[PDB]
């Protein structure tokens, strides 16, 4: 049959006269428009405030074509100017001046948009400056979780409006131009705002992308202002400015606090830090790799000497040398390496201690290791004290430091608990499972693993291992997520297999060589207990679990078959499915991570360097034995900021002009321009 | 709040519509319901709230069961809460399964047709309730829809096997109540079968929990993404099967002339049967050396050698050529998947949430067992629709106007205008 | 200090007057240009034919600005017009007409480029047409490898020119528009040219990319013309046209020959083929999934009968039924499937035979298998004969078919031989290693594997499996390359290991259970011989080689360590490195292949469907017992082609006008249009 | 040879730029100014 097509969204149509009037505006025939206006006055045959089906009234049609002359003409006559300012702002015309100067439903702008907000959303420095010149105000956005104010706790009235309204204020407050013009410290505000927007992205799940976009905008602005620095004097004035000692790279620090990674990685910023880092070794960059190597080696070897001189007489030239950051790093790395070497000796016949003396006396090696251990713990204490629990806790590695140190402490305690209560020397085989000595040795070994892995942190220093370290760390996060999925898989099959074979468990005695478990020559009772089941399935991932572990002694074919099927399915899911997926996932992640590795690495390295720049530093072994000024500083900062902001505004314009295609609307204007010129010429010549 | 359109959207798989911020906002409002501050509370407080609600899930359920009007009875209504309460119920059930053997059935190792310990009885209730829930759901929603989503499809088999397990148990307790040594039991003794089925169901039960992942914004996207790729594996499966059987036939043909891969000393018997040949090749897949190279015959050197070549070729084709392909496919697959994960995840989570929005289901499984204006509506809808349409047109107009780039045609048009004007003037001025 | 900068390769400079003259041309001031010319004629103060710093003269400046008024003026004053036509053709403007009408050292065009060649390179249909209207010719490029012509022996001199000149000719002959205007059969011309260009891509190692690009241009052109078909009548006239029976899809066949995959995969083309394929199954695909399965299964089961009917009464309802392509496929597949089932019956040894009888009488199942074998043979024979060796040789699966069949032949031969001789019976153990019966069994097993894996070809008929099969094939090529590298590594380590352990080989008798090799309960003498060393290293790749095999009984520690180290390095190079690299390579290709998966699959599927579309076909078991017409056909083809070309040219133009951005040249043109306009008006008003 | 190669190169680069560079906003602005300037001139002469 046929499908009928009828207009249901009925709409009134413009009179021919009306329609004609509108067409003239689009072509720019001032004359015809003028005539129409005058006639309509006397005759009243056309509402000058009529609208196209597309809602384009005359004033709007004129603003879009940007014919200020026709605009003035229309405005002179009484033409409704509702929301026109907003259109003139969206289009970013400076014919806004005219509308502002004149001053005598189905809107394309939500009821909350005020001229200042729209101008901000457009980021037109000029247009914004005009409006800001007249007193203007943007409402405060109540802080996150400001539910206390019944004002926000009345969102029940209209949530979508509340949320949208909130985004609009921030979309305005986060405009680079408004921050340039209205903020005293454009750099600080962008840092803070960036953070808040980030936090909001989390709280307001919807509009997450929006808030996140805004945050990046703020971060980019701060970097760009920094890039507009043209002398090192300026760079210092900026990075060493304290809002409220000075000369402590304060803003660089705040930037690290707010995770302003890009700002920190900016070339110039890096260069300044480098100079401070390599003080004492000018030209270190030019130094031949071999030469460098040599210098580093010597210093590291003499680390004990430098360490002492400082203690004895910081003022001494030698005392002065260890104070230099790069040195500190080298000295502190050597101390750690020395420590690790000590640990290695402990596993050797260096001291050849007996192995049946329960509660043995600490060996010399152990004695020497003790000081370091004490230094490391003390360092942590200071770190916590000098940085607050927040900073310390935030650091991921502080976690490992804690673990390593805590184990190196339990080791000591257990050692003591064993010196006492165990004066004998019974055969090791007679020692019980939880003999303190055995437990101590275990803890020490575990810590020796953690201690040697802490060296990975040092990689951030090298330009090659650093980026790699960072990328891998990021990918670790992805793997962690996958493990959660896998874990459920493991648990499922673990419970199933245990539930099937738990009946057939056998006493170790019965087993050959009185050994019961997966870690026995003849793997037995691998699924009898849950824990064994989990371990067994874990090992099966590595093909270290034999298949004869699925056969019950009584040889019940059905049960064994169900078991083998279950085990096989687990192996398929884990090894052939999840494993391969993880690989693909990881492949993607690396591609993305690789792109931002540098900013990620440099930020990391800077945090490391900054750690040493600080004054409180000695290696772990020997670790345990004016308003006037402010005003002037602020004035200088404001001076630099003024210049930077100016340079930024200009650069952004140049970029916009040199990198933006001619949209269709642009073409339309040109056509209208010729059209108007034509009419004018035709008339004068006719 | 019928949420009709919202539901039709999910029916018609309108993922974009469901993932549009405006819709997400509406949903969240409903999901957290009165528990809106939940969104504002700090992680710690939220964590605490969740745990608390879950722990007392029976209590809260009871309140609703007794005084649904009570503030507490109201708590279960909030879709978010129901989720927590219902989720806890399942976890308690899984616990019962765990404590079934770890801490029970200790003296019934050799008692055929053992009695029904209370654990068994309790579990029964839960299983029943969960079944009923499926029925009610299947009833209200329909069939195909119910079958479509996995948590349900697993819920069928799981409940099935669980049902069979307890049945056989009853039969056994009657027919065979002997107390002989487990070993002397016949392989297909009812009890053995029940235990096997029960165990498998236990695996299925836990796997079901995967659904909960959708709720999390962190692991939920990944869970969904994985499922997507889980399809492309099917293709590989088909190819592998052909390869498996192809080689299985040959091996059997060359070898058919204590026993099996599953014995301390692997016997060539692996190849004597057909199913065995399949298993044997199956374990080769993993390439972790689950089956030795003892394809040698008891003795037939050539016969043994050819066999080595056959198995070797199988390994090279499957372990190397086919596998690496699988990875390649997965890589390409995820790439695309990674592009729309958000939309997919959102749609999934929404489908999950709506289930709780309904008032039909309120009580967790164990308790669940215990049992014109139109003119105005249309008018308003039309009003709103008119506005949205107008806004759409204007918006599109602007967007195009401000994005669509000029084209040669436009240029040519302009040049024509300059020409026509040029000529006109030239003529008007000789 | 300072680096002085001077113009090293200096060039004559323009006088002030000359500079002004050229400047006027760039502004389009006809008046000043005219005056300058006239004055030069009188005072001879300006070389009308002067040149800009960029080497552009006045006419060239006018051509680029596209000011025909000024061009005419300059030409009337007889300005050097060398190469101007070429510049105009590149600008693609109607100034070409003027220069052609105006008829009678540095150039941006090589000395070989001719007006038509450049027009072709530009692909402007109009300009090409204009030039062709006047006699124009493009030199015919000599056949690939035409040394006989001493003219090709010019390559000895300025090969660079020779090569460029050739590419230029082909770049022209391969212009869609030229092929459209000149060729009688645009489609066939493109098919052929695209192939020749591909061949050249190979022969001319350098310039390969260019030739390949030109080839794709030709291929796409053909598809595009086909896409412009609007009715089935047209599509049939095109695809069934024989250059010179008809109704044999001749052109489609030519396309398949020239590997014109895109053409063969065009949606409309694929639609026609389907109708032919599923003849008798209206909406077979539409038939409910199950329904399809039902019908297929039923037909398959009845394959022998259908086959028998065709054998009995070709001209019968049943006899005709098998002739349908889809039915043939169903039957010919069911036949193969039953063949495989018979081979399976052997596995289960349904018909068991004594293991002692030497050369037993062929078992029951064997006999049954014999016919199919014979049928397959004769089939291949027919193919070879019918298609000729070249084509048969081309098919890769033909190789598998040949191999499968050959194995079946030997199996039979040996079975026979073992019957005449070895007629008696002895304990299998006594049988020599190469007893005929033993060898036959092995060959049979291998053949069975090959036969079953031949089913992969059938995947091309499936929408899901097909694309995968095609992709795999493409990747396999690369895998082979990787294998060569792996082999080399294997050989290297094999030689080395064998070189170290061959001093310590032991006798089988000495070895426990008289077993020697890597396939004994306790692996032994793994690296004793190269043959064994090679095997051991191969199996190591799968982890089936134990590490204890690296120790010599005499226990020479050093040797063993070197041996283990070599084995270990092999493992790392093979598993950790090479294997992983293969993953990366395969991921890269799979990505690419994925881009063109469908076209590949559909081209393959068509080939398959076409095979059955023919008439010579019965299942393998029962396999072995007027110029006027052409004129009309050609006339119709020409009419359709004319229409297709017409609608194609238009489309291309429309696409360009609406799907191309405005480049700087466009701005310059507009700027000139306004400039010249201004000057004229000012003069008139002045 | 270098003289020739440079001439050829420079020319090629210019061609590439002209044919492979889009119209930027600044271009629009120039065009607009050109029309505007012309208008003023004509209006003055004719006025
Ligand atoms: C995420 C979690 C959800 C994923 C869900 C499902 C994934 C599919 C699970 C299929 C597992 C079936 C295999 C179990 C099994 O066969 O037990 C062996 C057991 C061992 O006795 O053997 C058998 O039960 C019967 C012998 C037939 C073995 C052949 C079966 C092949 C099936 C596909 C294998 C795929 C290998 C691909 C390698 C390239
Ligand atoms: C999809 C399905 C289609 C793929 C088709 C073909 C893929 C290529 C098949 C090649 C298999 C040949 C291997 C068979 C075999 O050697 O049997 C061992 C048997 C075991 O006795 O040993 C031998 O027969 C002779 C000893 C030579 C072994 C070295 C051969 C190396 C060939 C390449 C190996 C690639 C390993 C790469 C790992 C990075
Ligand atoms: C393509 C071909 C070119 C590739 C060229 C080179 C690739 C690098 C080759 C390095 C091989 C060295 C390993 C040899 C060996 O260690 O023998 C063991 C032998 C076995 O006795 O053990 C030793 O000789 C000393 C014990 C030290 C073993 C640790 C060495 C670790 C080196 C890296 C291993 C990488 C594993 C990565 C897995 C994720
Ligand atoms: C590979 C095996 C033998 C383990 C070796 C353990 C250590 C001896 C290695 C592992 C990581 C190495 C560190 C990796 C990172 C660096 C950064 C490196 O500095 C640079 O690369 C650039 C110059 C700068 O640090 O400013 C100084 C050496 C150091 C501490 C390396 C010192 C030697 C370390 C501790
Ligand atoms: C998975 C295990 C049990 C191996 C099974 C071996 C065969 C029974 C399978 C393997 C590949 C299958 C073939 C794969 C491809 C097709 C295409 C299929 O056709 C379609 O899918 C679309 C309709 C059309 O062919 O036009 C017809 C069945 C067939 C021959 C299949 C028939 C059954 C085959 C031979
Ligand atoms: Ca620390
Ligand atoms: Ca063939």
């Amino acid at each position: 049959d046929r499908i009928p097509l009828q207009i249901v969204r009925a709409e009134t149509e413009l009179s021919a006269e009306e329609k004609a009037f509108l067409s003239a505006v689009e072509k720019g025939d001032y004359a015809t428009v003028k005539q129409a206006l005058q006639e309509a006055e006397i005759y009243y045959n056309v509402n000058i405030n009529c609208m196209d089906p597309l809602g384009r009234s005359a004033l709007l049609i004129a603003i879009e074509n940007e014919n200020l002359e026709i605009m003035e003409l229309l405005l002179n006559h009484s033409v409704y100017v509702g929301d026109a300012l907003l259109y003139a702002i969206r289009k970013e015309v400076v014919g806004a001046v005219e509308l502002l100067l004149s001053y005598r439903q189905f809107s394309e702008f939500t009821p909350d948009i005020t001229p200042i907000m729209l101008a901000a959303h457009t980021n037109n420095y000029e247009i914004i400056k005009l409006l800001v010149q007249k007193r203007v105000t943007i409402p405060r956005p109540h802080q996150i979780r400001c539910n206390c104010v019944e004002c926000v706790s009345s969102s029940e009235v209209d949530s979508l409006r509340h949320s949208r309204s909130r985004l609009n204020i921030y979309k305005a407050l986060a405009s680079p131009s408004l921050i340039a013009l209205s903020s005293e410290d454009p750099i600080l505000t962008a840092f803070r705002l960036g953070w808040e927007l980030k936090e909001l992205s989390k709280v307001e799940n919807e509009f997450k992308a929006e808030y996140e976009e805004l945050s990046q905008q703020c971060k980019l602005f701060a970097k760009d202002l920094l890039d507009q620095a043209r002398s090192s004097r300026e760079l210092e004035i900026i990075l060493n400015h304290r809002d409220d000692k000075y000369h402590d790279l304060a803003k660089l620090k705040v930037a690290i606090k707010y995770h302003q990674k890009e700002f920190v990685a900016q070339p110039n910023c890096q260069q300044l830090l480098a100079t401070l880092w390599y003080d004492g070794f000018p030209g270190w960059r030019r130094k031949h790799w071999v030469v460098k190597l040599l210098t580093c080696m010597t210093i590291g070897f003499l680390f004990p000497m430098l360490s002492i001189a400082y203690l004895i007489s910081p003022r001494s030239n030698l005392g002065l040398f260890i104070k230099k950051p790069f040195i500190k790093f080298i000295c502190h790395t050597a101390s750690y390496l020395t420590f690790l070497f000590m640990l290695l000796l402990a596993s050797q016949h260096i001291v050849r201690t007996d192995l049946h003396v329960q509660g043995p006396p600490p060996t010399v090696v152990e004695w020497m290791i003790l000081p370091w251990v004490l230094g490391f713990i003390w360092g942590e204490i200071k770190e916590m004290w000098d940085g607050g629990f927040t900073e310390y806790i935030h650091d991921w590695w502080n976690l490992m430091d804690f673990a390593m140190n805590s184990l190196y402490l339990a080791t000591i305690s257990l050692k003591i608990v064993a010196y006492v209560k165990y004066n004998g020397s019974r055969p090791r085989e007679e020692w019980e499972m939880w003999h303190p000595t055995l437990i101590a040795e275990a803890l020490f070994a575990i810590s020796n693993i953690l201690s040697s892995l802490r060296l990975i942190s040092l990689f951030t220093a090298n330009s090659h291992l650093g980026p790699l370290q960072i990328s891998l760390g990021r990918m670790l996060l992805d793997i962690l997520k996958f493990l959660f999925i896998y874990c459920l898989v493991l648990l499922a099959f673990a419970n199933g297999l245990n539930q099937l074979y738990f009946y057939y468990e056998t006493r170790a005695i019965d087993e050959p060589n009185n050994c019961k478990g997966i870690r026995c020559e003849k793997q037995n009772n691998a699924f009898s207990t849950l824990f064994e089941t989990l371990q067994s399935l874990f090992w099966s991932v590595f093909g270290l679990l034999n298949l004869y572990v699925t056969n019950v002694k009584a040889r019940h074919e059905f049960t064994e078959f169900v078991g083998a099927t279950m085990f096989g399915t687990y192996n398929v899911i884990s090894l052939v499915v999840l494993l391969n997926m993880l690989i693909a996932m990881m492949n993607n992640s690396y591609q993305l991570i690789a792109d931002h590795a540098d900013i990620e690495w440099k930020f990391a390295r800077t945090k490391l360097w900054m750690s040493y720049f600080d004054e409180g530093g000695t290696l772990p072994p020997p670790f345990n034995i004016r308003h006037a000024d402010s005003l002037i500083q602020n004035q200088h900062y404001q001076e630099v900021i003024r210049n930077l902001v100016k340079r930024y505004v200009a650069a952004m314009i140049r970029n916009s002009k040199t990198n933006e295609g001619l949209t269709e609307e642009n073409f339309k204007e040109l056509k209208q321009d010729i059209s108007s010129f034509r009419y004018e010429v035709l008339d004068l010549l006719g | 709040m019928n949420l009709s359109r919202l539901k039709l959207a999910i029916k018609y798989n309108q993922k974009e519509f469901v993932s549009q911020s405006n819709c997400q906002q509406f949903l969240n409002t409903v999901w957290f319901g009165q528990m809106s501050g939940y969104r504002r509370k700090p992680t710690c407080k939220k964590i605490m709230t969740v745990l608390t609600v879950g722990i007392f899930w029976p209590v809260l359920s009871l309140c609703y069961l007794i005084a649904p009007k009570s503030q507490f009875g109201r708590i279960i209504h909030t879709p978010f809460m129901k989720f927590i309460i219902h989720g806890a119920s399942y976890f308690t059930f899984l616990l019962l399964l765990n404590l079934y053997s770890l801490v029970y059935n200790e003296d019934k190792k050799n008692t055929m047709g053992p009695a029904l310990e209370r654990i068994d009885y309790l579990l029964i209730l839960w299983i029943i309730g969960m079944i009923w829930s499926d029925i009610k759901r299947l009833w209200y929603e329909g069939l195909e829809d119910f079958l479509e989503e996995s948590r349900n499809q697993l819920s069928f088999v799981m409940n099935s096997l669980y049902l069979a397990t307890f049945a056989l148990k009853v039969v056994a307790h009657n027919k065979f109540h002997d107390f002989a040594d487990r070993k002397d039991w016949d392989a297909f003794h009812p009890t053995l079968v029940a235990e096997g089925l029960f165990a498998f169901a236990n695996v299925l039960s836990y796997l079901r929990l995967f659904f909960m992942y959708t709720t999390s914004s962190i692991l939920g996207p990944l869970q969904i993404s994985m499922g997507q790729m889980l399809q492309d594996f099917g293709k590989f499966l088909g190819m592998f099967l052909l390869v498996l059987f192809s080689f299985t036939i040959g091996l059997t043909q060359l070898y058919d002339k204590c026993v099996g891969i599953f014995c301390e000393q692997q016997s060539n018997d692996t190849f004597h049967s057909f199913i065995g040949t399949c298993f044997a090749l199956f374990w080769y897949i993993f390439s972790l050396a689950h089956v030795a190279i003892f394809v040698t015959r008891f003795s037939e050197e050539l016969q043994s050698f050819v066999g080595a070549v056959i198995v070797g070729t199988y390994n090279v084709v499957v372990v190397i050529v086919l596998t690496k392909l699988l990875v390649a496919m997965l890589h390409k697959s995820f790439q695309l998947i990674a592009n729309h994960e958000d939309k997919e995840w959102k749609f999934a989570r929404a489908k999950l949430w709506l289930s709780y929005f309904d008032d039909k289901c309120t009580l967790p499984p164990p308790f669940n067992i215990i049992p014109n204006l139109k003119q105005k509506r249309d008018e308003n809808y039309q009003k709103v629709m008119c506005c949205l349409v107008h806004r759409y047109l204007t918006s599109m107009r602007q967007k195009m106007q401000s994005t669509d780039q000029a084209t040669v045609e436009n240029l040519n048009e302009l040049r024509q205008d300059l020409s026509k004007f040029r000529n006109e003037i030239r003529d008007l001025l000789g």
